């Protein structure tokens, strides 16, 4: 009920355009545009390339899970039980949903048969595929596939496929999809209701605190 | 088991078959009423049905236990086996399920029809005595589940009905101490014998002698014979159950057991 | 004691009711009686309160547990109502017209109203659902209710305009008014006179009996038209003596007490959720 | 049977005996009020009676989930069998019998009594959850008529007390808004195991070692002993059963089966 | 859709239910209300219709599917009272000397009658049973029954002497009358005034609720003098103000429709057996 | 029966619960202010309680919620201060020589408190311990007691002549007397003007709480000497300006609220459960 | 089984259990009767109390005898079974909970998982005296 | 394969030799929660 109701997506996307995420893709794109145009070191640079990722999985379309689905799904619930919303709050919490849900995520690049795990806060690992165990890391080959082959948004992070592969024994096709982030097998696992999956997305789900 | 214990009988000797849930009852529903009226508004007794291995017994009173020394009704049922059992597993609960219900039930002669309405009480200081030949056998006194009567041929059920001296509103209102009465307090045993050990032979639910027996007796309409009722009525059957009856019984029944050996 | 947490309890059914209290709670609380001017106008008397305590020391209540209160009227005993007082009976005469005054009254008494104040001169007051009312008491309570539409205009009445609202109470001493549960209103009501709480109902008030004197079955608590319950409080003796009612009373006042019942909210169990 | 259980289990091999309606459960009827005043007039909760080889829980609200979250009341009700069971053929239904009649039940403290006047709705979204170690071995959603469990330790029945969303004037007269509740709504499911396997030995339906071992105790006055209990009331017996029970029980059984074998 | 036969439906005791109705039917039906005309001139105010329309509408019922209809009195409201709408509501103030008059008018209204003619000066008249009475409506009926033995012969009354005729009811504007079963009578009434008609009684009329705004429980709508039962749909409540009254009704619109129901005599279900 | 007092409720260290009980009878809950005269003297103003619950309304309290209550002077709010409300504020606004008056009127709101009425004209009284006080309010009282012998011969007081009686509180609006716990006392006060009450206090009402607007810090809710414990809701501040008093209370009053818990809340709006 | 094998009252430093399935630690809190002004001070008459006092016990198993198989702190047997199962990622069976959970399969301690569980722990014994 | 219309008929078939199948509800109802649902265009009775 509201009578007002003069284009609430337009006012939202006004504000929304002036966020750190806004301007920060456009500042990315202006980078390349330029370069184009132009003519602990490992933890460093793998931070910076975790910020690039985050902003290049808010602007395009991955199959994973995609930790920016999270967060406008918690913002929908949110905003729906919330009975307090006037016309200046809409816009100014939309932009925060999308800067603060999650500050903290990690990224995957997949590889022949091995995986190149990268996180914003510094962390970075490399495993094989078929059984968890990490190799040596080539942060100038991941900097190199990073630009070309997608990104797997880590919602079930290397950290939680250790602990779960190691004590609830997966099998090749259901840990390759919990990998690829696939929607099908995390829901399965939900389904199941296994500690370790149950832990770490209520553990995302309070990380989108604001 | 059947030829032995003919064996056993031809020489004298202590015979036995184990039953589980023996027919030992005649089958009786029935209600006697020890305070009446011929308008029925104010009643007091016990209606029971005795039927295969169950019985249940409701003792009701329609003013709740008021008129009565010291607020307290005593209710008691007598069963009479037919039969000795022995080493019986007996179970036992409160609040028959059967006469829990309201009803019109038809009177003492069919003349009239009276409305009962009951409203259960829990049985207090219920109390299950196991007689033989009127020697206490065994007793039980407040102790629901299964029990086991050890050798009885009659089951004295005594049970009674106290007012509830502390009453929150509600049932104040349902118990009132003028005459109308529209709600008929009621308190209920149920006792199932589920398995036995009888010295003569009875139907069962495990076994199939007496539909084999009645089965041939009903495919070539034999005509009635002396001893055994119609049909072979169960319940006509076990009420006069005279030893050459029995005898019968016993002889057709063995000879059912040799024929279900081979023929099912 | 684990005061204000809704904590299960398991009871069997085996176990053997306990004894008797009646002569706890005669020995331990108080009766009251709550009884109009008339009938000691009727009874003519003066050491009728003391014969009357004698005969409740004789059925079991000690001497200074049994208390008397009297009042001018029903109408005039609706004004704040408030019977501090551990067992209560209000015997009430049934006369043509007071019907609704009865009715409002037995409801204040017999249900637990939880109420807040209301700033008329302020505010717009909503009602929520079923169980909210507005209860005004006073000498003089003329409650004027103008609805309000989505946006806070007047309809059937202007909101500057005081004469075209429409009354739903002239100069009661008591009005639970209802309203439509879903609107907005404005209200104007004499704020020198009458006060105004906006109420919603509790449980039952089972500590209050209500003896109507008088003629038949027209009490009806609950606000609601379709449902007329028969509380078992709301009791109903005919009379033409007051004595015979007094003796009525002292001769069944077990079966009273039986009907009634401690106040949930005054015991100590429910300390930290309502408790008065 | 039991002798050959006897030597499985002498040389250390798994065991079993199978049992037709087992006993497992002690009897206890009692009930859990999740809300409740006073005056006893507007409750909510579970009552239930584990008894023999029955389970038989009834959800029961005084409201009719009139403020319920989506006038959707919940009800939860854990049985913690004393030992495991194994192919349990189980007999679900609905509607529980027993405590679908009107009752007066003495209070939890045991000062008043309550009025209970029960109008059966259908259980609803019906979850029977049957546990191993807290992990869940079956689960049967509104599934009822015969239904088995492969080995459990522990069953959750979890039912539900949906309001009608449409009525009929009669039903909906029935539920007021109000706080008067002159009937209370229930509803109720009933579980029978008709039969089962097991490991540790126990009574039934079927088998007389029970009846028989306290039949032959309390023939010669023999005193109450250190392990078992006074009479060797079953309920007591089964309700703790700790090893030394289990050992003493299981060797007395197989004597009462060999004796059995010749003593009828 | 096989109207006509009477077949048996078969359902299952473990099917579950649907979603509510309560949108359809503040969607779909029409609301309708008959009151006295002492209500409007009591509230003194006339865009009272639009203000009671808009709380409907708040509580959800389209503007144009409340209907209001008033009417003078009882009396002459219950000259053959026609409810051609849908969810029918009938306040009545109820006032001394009127109880048989609102009993007869409830009891005429409240259940579906289903009337053959009568043609008085020509054929001998009689009751097939408890369910079959006379309804006579008109401006004033004064009926005057004779009944007759088995050769035709009046006992206690002569069959050509409107005098010696005896008087049933008199100069009212409805007469639900009955008399004795399987006894063959004359009528005289008035012929000019007053039609009357040989009526028997069908199931209950769900389509309309009444509401007696005024006293105690007095509505016998059942005949016989054994059985005076209280039907859902007959409501009852105190009053002082009509603007209380309404907006009581208003309140509680969805519970007065839950009581009452869509008349199952107007649907297609019904078609062939003697739909209306 | 009761809410399962008498059995434990167990909690784990080691694990975050989810589920939370959600329950309201309510519209929700009120933020209520209790000011002197003098506050809104100095304001002079009048749409100020509007701007204050708008303010409130952007603090996160609905329009309805917030409440405000004028009072003349804190000696003459004391006189049975009725609390009528849900979150209470009361701003005390200190001044010298009303130490005594300001800490005794804190002692009472802050505390529960379970009276008896005390007839003082016919029995003598005790206090049974620590916990009992006699609480004396009305438009002027002037306890005078006089304390007795075993023999019930006054001590420092014929007990016939009432001039020697013992003055303990010289015509106070409210006055909270501890006399020493064991001694029969008499008691004399204008008992037309004035009603004592023998209170025993209950554990603390954790929901008024006391702004002292003033200066120093001098109230002293316990009576002890010893002890003189700082509650949380002992709140104070520095002033000169009303105004940016309002405001500091409104920027700061979910840290208020915090401090204080509503689920101490009564029926009734008096300050001390009365119990006969 | 429900009857008392032992009882010590007041006794501390170490004490023996011949054979017991439960503890019951009964232990009081009494109000000191002499109070220095400090401790009065602490322990108030009124509700405040911002002090709260506490009396408690602690009580170590040193040693013991099972006749069932319990992990302990001076064998390596669980941790061996463990290791070998989580190296090679063994799917969850029937018996034994997630990973060797060594707390829920205490607490859930049927007789078939007690069997699983003696069986792998005389391997992993018969292990460990060859491969370590 | 598990396919429903939606007027409730529904089916179960293999895929290598479309002999159908008894259906599976509480294994169904679990999967298309998760599942990837595929259009039916060619009905199962047309494919068969
Ligand atoms: C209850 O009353 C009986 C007699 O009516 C008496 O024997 C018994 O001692 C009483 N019990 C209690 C606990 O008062
Ligand atoms: C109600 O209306 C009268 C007009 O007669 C007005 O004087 C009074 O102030 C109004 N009440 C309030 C609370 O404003
Ligand atoms: C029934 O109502 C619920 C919410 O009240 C809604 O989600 C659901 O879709 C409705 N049913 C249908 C078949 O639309
Ligand atoms: C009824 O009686 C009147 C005389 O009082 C007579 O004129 C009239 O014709 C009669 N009515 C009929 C229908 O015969
Ligand atoms: C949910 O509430 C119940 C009480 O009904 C409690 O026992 C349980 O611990 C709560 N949930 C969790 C996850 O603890
Ligand atoms: C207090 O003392 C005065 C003087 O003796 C007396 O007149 C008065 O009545 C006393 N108070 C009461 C309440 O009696
Ligand atoms: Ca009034
Ligand atoms: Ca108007
Ligand atoms: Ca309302
Ligand atoms: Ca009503
Ligand atoms: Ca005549
Ligand atoms: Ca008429
Ligand atoms: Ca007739
Ligand atoms: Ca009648
Ligand atoms: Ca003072
Ligand atoms: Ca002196
Ligand atoms: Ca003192
Ligand atoms: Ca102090």
């Amino acid at each position: 009920t509201i009578d007002l109701t003069k284009s609430m997506a337009t006012s939202v996307m006004k504000k929304f355009r002036k966020s750190k995420l806004a301007t920060s893709i456009s500042e990315m794109t202006n980078s390349l545009s330029d370069a184009a145009s132009s003519a602990n070191d490992i933890s460093t640079q793998t931070s910076t390339i975790g910020k690039k990722l985050r902003l290049k999985e808010m602007i395009t379309q991955t199959e994973g899970m995609s930790f920016d689905d999270i967060s406008a799904a918690v913002l929908k619930t949110k905003i729906d039980m919330s009975t307090q919303i006037g016309k200046n709050t809409l816009p100014d919490i939309v932009t925060e949903a999308s800067e603060k849900f999650i500050p903290k995520r990690s990224y995957r690049i997949l590889k022949d048969d091995e995986v190149m795990e990268i996180n914003t806060e510094g962390k970075f690992f490399a495993y094989k595929i078929n059984t968890f165990d990490e190799v040596p890391f080539d942060v100038n080959k991941f900097a190199e596939l990073v630009t070309d082959s997608p990104v797997i948004s880590a919602i079930i992070d290397f950290k939680t496929l250790k602990n779960l592969n190691d004590n609830y024994g997966i099998t090749r096709t259901e840990a390759l999809n919990l990998i690829k982030s696939n929607p099908n097998m995390l829901r399965n696992f939900i389904n199941q209701n296994n500690p370790i999956i149950r832990n770490r997305i209520e553990q995302l789900i309070l990380q989108c605190k604001l | 088991e059947y030829i032995e214990n003919w064996n056993l009988q031809n020489r004298r000797q202590r015979t036995g078959f184990v039953f589980h849930k023996p027919n030992i009852f005649p089958y009786s529903a029935s209600f006697t009423l020890n305070r009446s009226q011929p308008m029925h508004d104010n009643l007091m007794g016990t209606m029971w049905l005795n039927a295969g291995s169950e019985i249940q017994v409701a003792g009701f009173d329609y003013s709740c236990a008021l008129n009565a020394p010291a607020n307290i009704q005593q209710f008691e049922h007598i069963v009479q086996l037919r039969r000795a059992l022995t080493t019986a597993t007996i179970t036992l609960l409160p609040d028959a399920e059967r006469f829990s219900f309201p009803r019109v039930i038809n009177s003492a002669d069919g003349a009239t029809t009276w409305f009962f309405n009951p409203i259960i009480l829990r049985p207090n200081n219920v109390e299950v005595e196991f007689l033989l030949n009127g020697q206490i056998i065994n007793t039980y006194q407040a102790r629901f589940g299964t029990i086991v009567a050890r050798n009885f041929d009659t089951i004295r059920l005594s049970f009674q009905l106290m007012r509830p001296p502390n009453m929150t509103p509600a049932v104040n209102a349902l118990f009132p101490q003028a005459q109308p009465f529209q709600h008929h307090a009621t308190v209920g045993l149920t006792l199932r014998i589920e398995s036995a050990v009888c010295e003569s032979v009875l139907a069962d639910a495990n076994e199939t002698l007496l539909a084999n027996v009645t089965a041939v007796r009903q495919e070539y309409a034999i005509p009635v014979g002396p001893v055994f009722p119609p049909g072979m009525n169960w319940t006509e059957l076990i009420t006069n159950y005279s030893p050459s009856r029995e005898d019968n019984l016993q002889r057709v029944f063995t000879v059912a057991s040799i024929r279900s050996m081979l023929i099912k | 004691q684990n005061y204000g947490l809704n904590i299960p309890i398991t009871g069997s059914m085996d176990t053997v009711y306990s004894n008797s209290t009646r002569e706890e709670v005669f020995l331990t609380s108080t009766l009251c009686l709550y009884y109009p001017t008339e009938a000691s106008t009727q009874i003519s008397d003066g050491e009728w309160k003391d014969s009357l305590s004698q005969m409740f020391l004789i059925k079991g209540w000690p001497t200074g547990s049994v208390y008397f209160k009297e009042y001018s009227n029903i109408v005039d005993f609706s004004v704040d109502p408030q019977l501090y007082c551990d067992y209560n009976l209000v015997l009430m005469k049934y006369d043509q017209s007071l019907e609704l005054d009865m009715s409002e009254l037995a409801d204040l008494i017999l249900n637990e109203w939880l109420c807040n104040p209301m700033d008329i001169t302020l505010y717009y007051y909503q009602q929520s659902g079923e169980s909210n009312k507005w209860i005004s008491m006073g000498s003089s309570c003329t409650v004027k209710v103008c609805p309000l539409n989505t946006q806070t205009l007047g309809i059937g009445c202007q909101t500057t305009n005081v004469d075209s609202f429409e009354t739903v109470a002239e100069n009661e001493k008591l009005a639970i008014v209802d309203v439509v549960d879903g609107i907005n209103h404005k209200i104007n009501l004499t704020t020198t006179t009458c006060t105004i709480r906006n109420c919603k109902k509790l449980g039952p008030r089972e500590n209050v009996a209500v003896i109507q004197v008088g003629g038949a079955n027209i009490l009806d608590i609950t606000a609601d038209p379709t449902t007329n319950p028969q509380i078992e409080r709301m009791m109903r003796v005919n009379w033409k003596r007051w004595w015979q009612v007094f003796y009525t009373i002292v001769d069944y006042i077990n079966q009273i007490v039986q009907v009634m019942s401690k106040r949930s909210r005054s015991l100590n169990s429910a300390a930290f959720y309502y408790r008065v």
